[PDB]
């Protein structure tokens, strides 16, 4: 009596059958329409709303049954063509203002996905993705997403990695018929490496077979690589990692000079072309996790660090700074006859940045920053980057980076110092500690009197400024006599007597420890 | 021995491949080396002739013409002093003048570089070179329309840096009437368009020459040339996707155009303004990190010229944005941010659906739709990724807590949104005040309360003095900070203004998973008290209230918590008796 086309196209009637189904005392209702599934092969082809009916009905059958999956070969035939069909991505795509029936690729996508999930069917589970991060997402997402993130990686590739992943591989030929480009051949990079790291903690003939079918830009064609290139790269730096170590990388990888990776690497983040700073800097990141592991060759690894310090120019933070963590601790391990070299060589390529380049200039001092471990044994380089942080801290840093970057400097020779003692230029010493000084008692004018952050920081230079006297390097610190006079003085002009007086007056209760241990500067109080 | 050591090496020609080289390095390590008042001006005074005699000779080459022009780059980065800056200044806008807007070197960039760090100094006397200068750049901005139209299908890094230099030393000096003549010139910009790479190159000089208009920001200038400026949106759409700073600049410029009244209302009637938030703001197929950026300007925009859309424009900014409002990857601020346009956006539909017949209600119920979809999924997942790392019985960690903080006003934002969209479909389409609603929209309505009556319950995790967060007690009798307090008010206000017997249907369908929410949660016992003090609504709601507890009237002696909380809710309805006696 509901599946009557007349009845069936009414939105009461149809709403009706669908509760009903819906209910949980239509066991007999479900059954005499689950042992007929070639009734939606009828609807699921102005009559175009069947489609969705059955879409629906279909969607119901498969929650309230959870097993009517293998005997429906012949419905998912007519449920995943139209899901793979243009022509209905278009009708939903174009016109989606009000719109009736939407919420129809949510359950589409559902169905679709509890039938795959029982049978693994390849073409299938790969063609889920027009809608797992492309396409089109209203609640899409999610429910098919954390499924191939979690579940996926937990029980899929147990038994049969190695042929699950050469199947898709072999995609390429059924996807070119369809999907020529990253839209779809490259998401499907990450449903296989989420099992490959889940058991990356076994597969030798996928290794070779991944280098030589994606030849350098895969079929000699470059131009169709967009974001695939980024995601290639990803998947080959996290290859080299984890999965195949030296053992199943160097049996094929001995031809790097050849097509394989490093030239896949190489000749285009090595070029100016590729101005896209995400495919180039992926590639500095493969070509660093290469050098970590292997492949020393003719001091290219000093071509590599260079090509990454003069490039991080305005957007690379994060992949120079992961590309230089897993890299700065490679060089200089595997370049002992070069410590001086690649030190000389820093040197220079800083001492060549007369220009003065700000934003490159604070994103070499953040890198020399985080590797507070690798330059001990240059304390000749601190002269640089003490004159540096000095002029840093006097520009107008209304913005985050400038002084922020020069107490985590300041904070970078404290340590340096520290594990120096307990295991230096004295004048710059001297000229930082009294820096730290008036930085310390200065960042507390930038924010305003009250009700603003910027005062946790102000302590943890105060903090910073007290132990660093503990140390020997105490004795020659200087007096900021005027600085302090000029800035408590204020008081005397009711106008900016914000607290930054109070962090002076904690500053000078530290002198006054200071002179408690050593009385000479008694004669110093005159100001 | 600087002095000497520099002076002895003096070599015009007899070795030019690597003793300017040697030179070069003496004067770097010159540079390095602090030198004293008394070899300070000296050096300079020495070094300006041989920068003359080393520029009079050697005007994709790679010849010691190279060198001699990284010499040049090395002399300008000493920046001694100002003192023996006024020579320096006529050699500079003398080597400036010649072989621009050609296959020339790097030259002409240190040029402008120096010319940059020159003007610092605010030398008056020197505005007649600069005139001069000014008046080349009047020249070059009027033949880039012959430049682009003389290369055909059968370098290009001058004009950003002359903008750039022009802009910072426009913007120190006095104030003149030169800028009303770059002005003019803006008028005569060019709008028209490894060779491809050149002309990206073309268009990225566009570019900077925008970011440079962008003085439209500043003073007001007689406008006239509405054409030239729609000319270079459509050139921006035109422009690259490959290049994420350059885009990124662009839209910063973009935005801060878009940031004055005298210019929102004339964006609208462009295009039918179709040229939202669909792929013409942000990267094509590169990259979309820039994202956030864009839409915080399209929004924006949006709100300040929102009192003039017809239902067509509205309709589609609204198919665009419910989009993105369910993004994942987008961080949860420009989640707040879309779903406050979208609830002061459905004031203007409303007070709008009085023309072309409405067609307003499809729309409001169609985002309802989306917010309570948001409304669900936050429960889901939200609470789930707190639940996940609550340290029972009290960095990465801050980060959480400000994830925490932008979920807990994720969650007001919604339901204020919310409110304003029940507010919204009950009074727009003739229409009947207080319309009973329909089945579909009655249904939606009994998914959002069962879904928002998780979500409010984000406001169980607290922040300790130490950063660990910690999960709040069951039931503690407090004010909860009065953060919520009016959450949960509005949540309640929502159903009290809606039609009664719809309500009814509503309540007595969804009040057993409200006790049982109250059970869970204390926080929504309020919830019952606001609908039993609301009039025309105390009625109902009590008389659903004891017709579903008179039959759970046993269960109270199994355990005390449901126990209470049933007590509780009779004391409410015996409060509610009588206040509606």
């Amino acid at each position: 009596l509901f599946m009557m086309e007349a009845t069936l196209n009414d939105p009461q009637w149809s709403r009706m059958f669908m509760s009903f189904l819906k209910h949980k005392d239509a066991r007999p209702l479900r059954d005499v329409l689950a042992a007929n599934p070639n009734r939606f092969i009828t609807l699921l082809l102005m009559r175009l709303d069947l489609q969705f009916q059955a879409i629906k009905i279909i969607s119901i059958i498969v929650k309230n049954d959870d097993s009517w999956l293998a005997s429906q070969h012949s419905l998912v035939s007519q449920l995943r063509r139209v899901w793979v069909s243009e022509n209905f991505q278009e009708r939903h795509r174009k016109e989606n203002m009000a719109a009736t029936n939407w919420k129809e690729p949510k359950l589409l996508a559902y169905c679709l996905l509890n039938y795959c999930k029982r049978n693994y069917g390849d073409i299938e589970l790969l063609f889920q993705l027009l809608r797992a991060f492309t396409g089109r997402f209203l609640c899409n997402m999610t429910f098919l997403k954390e499924y191939m993130e979690e579940e996926i990686p937990k029980n899929y590739s147990i038994a049969q990695k190695r042929a699950l992943f050469f199947r898709f591989v072999d995609f390429n030929d059924p996807n070119f018929g369809d999907e020529l480009k990253a839209k779809v051949l490259q998401h499907i990079l990450n449903p296989a490496f989420l099992y490959s790291f889940e058991k990356g903690e076994d597969n030798p003939e996928s290794i070779t077979s991944v280098f030589i079918t994606k030849v350098l830009d895969p079929e000699k064609q470059a131009d169709m690589l967009d974001s695939l290139r980024i995601y290639l790269l990803q998947y080959a730096t996290l290859l080299v990692e984890h999965a195949p170590h030296h053992i199943h990388d160097n049996n094929k990888n001995r031809n790097s000079k050849l097509r394989r990776l490093m030239t896949f690497a190489w000749p285009c983040l090595l070029s100016k072309a590729c101005v896209d700073p995400a495919c180039k800097y992926s590639g500095h990141l493969l070509l660093a996790h290469i050098i970590a592991k292997f492949a020393i060759h003719k001091k290219i690894v000093l071509q590599v660090f260079h090509s990454l310090l003069k490039a991080h120019a305005m957007e690379a933070r994060a992949i120079v700074r992961q590309a230089m963590a897993i890299l700065t601790p490679a060089v200089p391990a595997r370049m002992e006859d070069g410590h001086q070299m690649l030190t000389h060589w820093t040197r220079k390529i800083i001492v060549e940045e007369g220009h003065t380049v700000p934003q490159l200039v604070h994103i070499l001092h953040l890198i020399v920053q985080h590797f507070k471990v690798y330059y001990p044994v240059r304390h000749h380089l601190v002269q640089h980057m003490v004159s540096a942080m000095q002029r840093l801290g006097f520009t107008p840093s209304v913005t985050i980076e400038q002084r922020r970057l020069a107490v985590d400097l300041s904070e970078v020779v404290i340590k340096w110092e520290l594990q120096r003692i307990k295991d230096i230029d004295k004048q710059h010493t001297d000229t930082v500690v009294n820096f730290l000084i008036r930085v310390a008692c200065q960042v507390n004018d930038n924010t305003n009197t009250a009700g603003s952050p910027g005062e946790v920081l102000s302590r943890r230079c105060v903090n910073l400024l007290k132990t660093a006297l503990r140390p020997d390097m105490w004795p020659k610190s200087e007096l900021k006599l005027q600085w302090f006079d000029k800035l408590l003085m204020t008081v005397e002009q009711p106008n900016q007597v914000n607290y930054g007086n109070i962090c002076t007056g904690l500053e000078v209760l530290s002198f006054l420890l200071t002179v408690l241990q050593s009385p000479a500067i008694l004669s110093s109080f005159k100001p | 021995k600087k002095y000497l050591q520099f002076v002895a090496a003096l070599t015009d020609v007899n070795t030019p491949d690597e003793t300017k080289l040697k030179m070069m390095q003496e004067v770097s390590e010159n540079f390095e080396n602090v030198t004293s008042s008394p070899q300070y001006s000296t050096f300079l005074e020495h070094i300006i002739p041989r920068f003359l005699t080393f520029l009079q000779d050697g005007e994709l080459q790679e010849k010691p013409a190279q060198q001699l022009r990284k010499l040049v780059l090395e002399i300008i980065h000493r920046i001694p002093t100002n003192e023996h800056l006024r020579p320096h200044t006529k050699n500079v806008l003398s080597v400036m003048f010649r072989f621009l807007e050609t296959e020339n070197e790097e030259n002409v960039l240190i040029c402008l570089r120096i010319i940059i760090e020159l003007h610092k100094q605010f030398r008056p006397p020197i505005t007649q070179e600069i005139h001069h200068f000014l008046d080349f750049v009047k020249q070059i901005y009027k033949e880039l329309p012959k430049v682009v139209n003389r290369y055909f299908e059968n370098t290009h890094s001058i004009i950003p840096r002359g903008s750039l230099s022009l802009k910072v030393l426009a913007e120190l000096p006095i104030i003149v009437v030169l800028m009303y003549q770059l002005y003019k010139l803006n008028i005569h910009n060019v709008v028209a368009e490894e060779l491809y790479a050149d002309f990206i190159a073309a268009q990225i000089k566009t570019l900077s020459f925008l970011a440079y208009i962008i003085r439209i920001y500043q003073e007001l200038v007689t406008k006239y040339s509405q054409q030239m400026v729609k000319g270079m949106l459509q050139l921006l759409s035109n422009c690259p996707a490959e290049t994420a700073h350059l885009r990124k600049e662009l839209l910063i410029a973009a935005k801060h155009i878009l940031t004055t009244e005298l210019r929102n209302q004339f964006i609208p009637c462009m295009d039918k303004l179709f040229d939202e938030s669909i792929l013409i703001g942000s990267g094509y197929t590169a990259r979309e990190t820039l994202r956030p950026l864009a839409y915080s300007t399209l929004a924006d925009l949006v709100h300040h010229v929102r009192q003039h859309l017809p239902l067509s424009d509205l309709s589609l900014a609204v198919q665009l944005f419910a989009k993105n409002i369910d993004d994942e990857s987008l961080p949860s601020s420009i989640q707040t941010m879309s779903c406050k346009l979208l609830l002061n956006l459905v004031d203007c539909i409303r007070s709008k659906s009085e023309q072309e017949s409405g067609n307003g209600r499809d729309v409001l119920m169609r985002m309802l739709e989306v917010f309570v979809l948001k409304f669900h999924t936050i429960a889901r997942y939200q609470l789930s990724a707190i639940f996940k790392k609550c340290k029972p019985q009290s960095d990465k960690e801050d980060k959480q807590t400000f994830q925490v903080t932008d979920c807990r006003s994720l969650v007001k934002t919604l339901v204020c949104g919310v409110k304003t969209i029940t507010w919204g479909i009950t009074s727009c389409k003739q229409f009947i005040p207080n319309k009973q609603l329909q089945p579909k929209e009655t249904q939606i309505y009994i998914k959002l309360v069962k879904y928002a009556m998780q979500a409010l319950d984000i406001y169980q995790v607290q922040i300790a003095g130490n950063g660990q967060t910690y999960i709040r007690v069951a039931n503690c009798q407090t004010v909860r900070m009065k953060e919520e307090k009016e959450v949960l008010e509005h949540f309640a206000g929502v159903f009290t203004m809606m039609n009664p017997l719809t309500f009814k249907e509503i309540f007595q369908t969804t009040v057993p998973y409200m006790v049982e929410r109250i059970s869970k949660n204390y926080a929504l016992q309020i919830v019952a008290n606001s609908f039993l003090a609301n009039p025309t609504t105390s009625a109902l709601f009590a008389t659903i209230l004891v017709e579903y507890l008179l039959d759970r009237l046993p269960e109270m002696g199994s355990n005390v918590e449901l126990s209470n909380l049933y007590l509780k809710l009779f004391k409410l309805v015996f409060g509610s008796v009588s206040l509606f006696a």
